[PDB]
RNA sequence: UUAAUUCCGAUAACGAACGAGACUCUGGCAUGCUAACUAGUUACGCGACCCCGGUCGGCGUAACUUCUUAGAGGGACAAGUGGCGUUCAGCCACCCGAGAUUGAGCAAUAACAGGUCUGUGAUGCCCUUAGAUGUCCGGGGCUGCACGCGCGCUACACUGACUGGCUCAGCGUGUGCCUACCCUACGCCGGCAGGCGCGGGUAACCCGUUGAACCCCAUUCGUGAUGGGGAUCGGGGAUUGCAAUUAUUCCCCAUGAACGAGGAAUUCCCAGUAAGUGCGGGUCAUAAGCUUGCGUUGAUUAAGUCCCUGCCCUUUGUACACA
């Protein structure tokens, strides 16, 4: 039951919509970008947000995202 | 050469007990026949010459880990204290029989008393331990 | 030659061991004794499983000193079995070339993982209100 | 019957009994069921699919 | 009585909420369309 | 030597499995060739992880039941090691082949259950587990208030299962359950 | 009346009240055309062989 | 869809929080950083022994963090591949990888004619108020017994019964506040019980480097309500407190029954899990068949469901109304 939460979904779309230019398909690239632009208190929440950002990047590379 | 750690300790204590039976000067009393070993044990030991096995075990324990008194000897002689319907516990061994083993091994010229208690093993007895280790090695080979 | 000192720990459980490697003749010892007086004699071949697969050629130059503390008995057997294996892998890794180390490692990967990688299996703590961790007491009705 | 018979490929009959129930007996046999007030106006039967 | 959050840490604590994520404001910039050199020193 | 592995005194070879159904579940060949069947655990994670456990280790672990036998793996490995010596002196052939033939013979396929009684077939892994449980239960029932030992009773049960003359407990319960399932169908 | 064989090519679901009878589509390895649906107890995966005493039995729809 | 009102989506709904998620302590690994004479490792030299070399928890001092201890951070996220599904939320198999689920705490709204006046100098009312329902001493009772149940412990054996040999843990604990009460090390006396003086510690020092039980190895037994069981009972010997019988507690000998694997019915749990089997803390002038943690060995079955016993919503007649 690894469901990405609403605190991840409200943050990640705003992060991609603002810094859409400085992104990448790799996990270790945007994991350090989110450390710069955002203030995440914990490593587990940071990794969940970064994984959902990479999943949204895979959705972008597949097609258009409605949200 | 060989050493007593390379020698298996199952037959080493029997060979040293045979050597102490060949010696036969280790102060065996007559209450050994009627004594029980400890209160957690039930009956008397089966073999009649069970002083020499304890003497061989005390000799090898003082060779390997010197500086031991009464408690380190009562720790190895222990088992299940089956009281009956109550749940069993652990009980220590007797003190006087180990004290008589220490007195017999002190009367025999193979040990020497150490400061703050304990009976260390003399360099004369280290030669004897190496020679009986060579004897057990020649017996097994 | 120089003292090729390789100290590798082996940890699977509470029983731990430290294997120390060296150059020279081949004499494997665990605190100054070989693997021939092990009680019980049922697990005599268990420590010879890494010995018989590699052969007598690989253990000619390798002599290992092992110190053991804690745990039980079979836990100590698995501890020294993991420790001398990881120390032998480190010995063939650091000094001699990597091709022979890979040729030895390809045997150890296919057989068992316990020789190389330990598993996080420890004792779970007892919970309150039961005889053990999972089991509870009998409920008193009426 | 298809294993042990004298005739070959014997056709089977069917049952034809027209059952009748009242308001209490239909609910006691558990056929009809109380629906929503918007669904009460629908005179349609439940769909015959299987 | 619950104490609110403050940056100074006088009316309340300094550590923010785990659910709250402080996202900074992005910088506004225009991409250069002409390669221009800038020599100084 | 890594070319041949002798399980005590028995190699991996001279093991012929006739049934192709049980050979997929029994995975003692070509992977789990060992000297002693002693291990730590973790063979019950996946649904079909239980089939990857070798049948010698299963015969080792299935003996210890009913409270007082727990923690006697070092006992039962030596018991099975003597049981190979008891089997080989009387049979003459391969005790591994005798055990494979016993597993082939002692398979209860169909069994009825209360859901009328629905007589349906079971899994081949369920047949192997049922055969191991029936042979261990028959050995534990036979070796009680008797001078005859665990290894002797287990050897007699495996020889009677390889013979197949309604003498072994697993063969008898297999024939009884197939008789009941043939009756109520 | 020969003793036939089968093979599991695809699992379908789980029948019964307690959920112990697995609805299994069995493929006959002797005749590779025909296939029936039976309920088989125990852990059943795709690939094993089932020894059928008679092949005329067939489980109905739940 | 999941443990979840956790999200896609349908949209007369949009925008938030509470519970959960989220957050803390612990475990699995980082030979990359800092440290250790109350933790060590490797060697140098001396001493002992065997026949040029090995052994030593026998001793003095040169390097180091490879073991231990712990300040700081990392990684693990469904990230990569293949299948299912609106191809959305997501789900499953696999390679590589210390881990593709460690456990616990906090735990929304609402309520009980649920318990506690016998925890309280938390408390209302009534009574007692001197020959006191207050305070103190010597005993008794709280244990008691035709009967029915509740929570626990050990056996009904050959897988076992007896005797030795061999080989390992981590929780802990401990020199006083009136107050005496602490851990014990070592040489002796004695069959055990117990006793005499004696050194170390305000603790990684002392017990202690916790030789614990099961275990493995070597002797005795052989189907006998039996060597298993010590239920039952008698005599003697010691410690504790001023004082023990109805046995405070411990030791020796003797007595050797019920019990042949258990009927109806019923409780708990699903991987270091049940189970066998021990050890510390609390109760402690004397104190474990109680309770909680810490260890060692180590299985069978299962990766589904509401048929059975409960709990939570729904449509709706409303014999359910400070309900
Ligand atoms: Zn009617």
């Amino acid at each position: 039951g690894r469901v990405r939460t609403k605190t991840v979904k409200k943050a990640a779309r705003v992060i991609i919509e603002k810094y859409y230019t400085r992104l990448g398909n790799d996990f270790h690239t945007n994991k350090r970008v989110c450390e710069e632009i955002a203030i995440i208190p914990s490593k587990k929440l940071r990794n969940k947000i970064a994984g959902y950002v990479t999943h949204l990047m895979k959705r972008i590379q597949r097609g258009p995202v409605r949200g | 050469g060989v050493t007593v750690k390379d020698v298996n300790q199952q037959e080493f204590v029997r060979a040293l007990a045979a050597f102490l039976k060949k010696s036969g000067k280790l102060k065996v009393p007559e209450w050994v026949d009627t004594v029980k070993l400890a209160k957690h044990k039930e009956l008397a030991p089966y073999d009649e010459n069970w002083f020499y096995t304890r003497a061989a075990s005390t000799a090898r324990h003082l060779y390997l880990r010197g500086g031991a008194g009464v408690g380190s000897m009562t720790k190895i002689y222990g088992g299940r204290q089956r009281n009956g319907v109550m749940p069993s516990h652990f009980s220590r061994g007797s003190k006087s029989v180990a004290r008589r083993v220490l007195q017999a091994l002190e009367g025999l010229k193979m040990v020497e008393k150490d400061q703050d208690w304990g009976r260390k093993l003399t360099p004369q007895g280290q030669r004897d331990l190496d020679r009986i280790a060579g004897q057990v090695a020649a017996a097994k080979k | 030659g120089p003292l090729q000192s390789v100290q590798v720990f082996g940890r699977k459980k509470t029983a731990t061991a430290v294997a120390h490697c060296k150059r020279g003749n081949g004499l494997i010892k665990v605190n100054g004794r070989p693997l021939e007086m092990i009680e019980p004699r049922t697990l005599q071949y268990k420590l010879l499983e890494p010995v018989l697969l590699l052969g007598k050629e690989r253990f000619a130059g390798v002599d290992i000193r092992v110190r053991v503390k804690g745990g039980g008995h079979v836990a100590q057997i698995y501890a020294i079995r993991q420790s001398i294996s990881k120390a032998l892998v480190a010995y063939y890794q650091k000094y001699v070339d990597e091709a022979s180390k890979k040729e030895i490692k390809d045997i150890l990967i296919q057989y068992d993982r316990t020789l190389l990688v330990a598993d996080p299996r420890r004792c779970e703590s007892k919970k309150f209100g039961g005889p053990g961790a999972r089991a509870r007491y009998q409920k008193s009705y009426r | 019957i298809s294993e042990a018979s004298v005739f070959d490929a014997y056709v089977l009959p069917k049952l034809y009994v027209k059952l009748h129930y009242c308001v209490s007996c239909a609910i006691h046999s558990k056929v009809v069921r109380n629906r929503s007030r918007e669904a009460r106006k629908d005179r349609t039967p439940p769909p015959r699919f299987r | 009585i619950m104490l609110p959050w403050d940056p100074s840490g006088k009316i309340g604590p300094k550590k923010p909420l785990p659910d709250h994520v402080s996202i900074v404001e992005p910088k506004d910039e225009i991409l250069p369309t002409t390669p221009i050199s800038e020599q100084k020193g | 030597t890594p070319d041949i592995k002798l399980f005590g005194k028995w190699s991996t070879d001279d093991v012929q499995i006739n049934d192709i159904s049980l050979q997929d579940y029994i995975a003692v060949k070509e992977k789990y060739a060992k000297y002693l069947p002693h291990s730590a655990g973790r063979y019950a994670a996946k649904r079909f992880r239980k089939a990857q456990c070798p049948i010698v280790e299963r015969l080792t672990n299935s003996m210890m039941m009913h409270g007082r036998n727990n923690g006697k793996k070092l006992m039962t490995v030596r018991i099975v090691k003597h049981a190979f010596e008891i089997i080989h002196l009387l049979t003459g052939e391969n005790p591994l082949q005798v055990l494979v033939n016993a597993i082939i013979n002692s398979g209860p396929r169909e069994d009825s259950t209360r859901i009328r009684r629905q007589a349906v077939d079971v899994s081949p892994l369920r047949r192997v587990n049922q055969a191991i449980w029936l042979l261990c239960t028959g050995a534990r029932e036979a070796a009680f208030r008797n001078i005859k030992t665990i290894a002797e009773c287990l050897a007699d049960e495996l020889i009677n299962a390889a013979k197949g003359s309604s003498n072994s407990y697993a063969i008898k319960k297999k024939d009884e359950l197939e008789r009941v399932a043939k009756s109520n169908r | 009346q020969p003793i036939k064989l089968a093979r599991v090519t695809k699992v379908l679901g789980r029948t019964g009240s307690q959920g112990q009878c697995t609805q299994v589509r069995v493929e006959f390895m002797d005749d590779t055309s025909r296939s029936i649906i039976r309920n088989v107890k125990g852990p059943v995966r795709e690939g094993d062989v089932l020894t059928l005493l008679e092949s005329e039995r067939e489980a109905r729809r739940l």
